[PDB]
């Protein structure tokens, strides 16, 4: 039904449409791996959209930020840092937050700091450190869509409707 | 604002971009 170009623009619509303070959306895509020796399903960054809401740390941060702008000032917050750092992460299927979602076709809704730090998932604990309080992973056939917010958000039926209209499902 | 548009710039290409 859907495809990679349509991938990003739908993540946009989901974050904008919802009446909740969602900070970003990410789509983790499937890949296959071998070694010299089996076939492993891999989750990786297919795309993402950020909406939003120490001078050692900050000068370091703006410096990569200016380094990616030349490739193709302001202050850069924790949520923004977490969003772009996430582009380098990958998840073996059934491992971590996005992997566990995909193996069992599961939607994991983590609401509250305690739910994040008690989830046993690395990515959930890392998101909490950068101020996230809600993190969601909804397993699609196309992949896994991840939502995250600095606010505490309960699972809305209106949101699960929008997610279902913007991604592939078996 | 400014940083947000750059994030979405890198995001839409980060699939092909291997070294971020």
């Amino acid at each position: 039904q859907f495809n990679e170009d349509t991938l990003q623009q739908r993540l946009q619509a989901l974050i904008e449409s919802a009446g909740e303070n969602w900070t970003y959306a990410i789509f983790w895509q499937i890949s296959h791996d071998f070694d010299s020796g089996d076939n492993t399903v891999i989750l990786g960054w297919g795309d993402g959209y950020y909406k939003g809401e120490a001078e050692q740390e900050h000068r370091k941060r703006v410096i990569r930020e200016l380094n990616s702008l030349i490739s193709g000032d302001e202050e850069v917050t924790d949520t923004e840092w977490f969003f772009l750092v996430s582009m380098t992460q990958s998840f073996v299927n059934g491992v971590g937050l996005p992997g566990e979602s995909f193996l069992n076709s599961r939607v994991i809704w983590l609401s509250g700091s305690g739910a994040l730090t008690g989830s046993g998932c690395e990515r959930a604990g890392q998101g909490q450190i950068y101020g996230l309080k809600t993190m969601v992973c909804i397993a699609t056939q196309n992949g896994v869509v991840e939502l995250g917010s600095s606010e505490v958000i309960s699972q809305s039926s209106d949101l699960m409707h929008k997610v279902n209209n913007l991604f592939n499902f078996n | 604002s400014s940083t947000s548009k750059l994030l979405n710039k890198v995001a839409a290409r980060a699939s092909s971009m291997g070294t971020i």
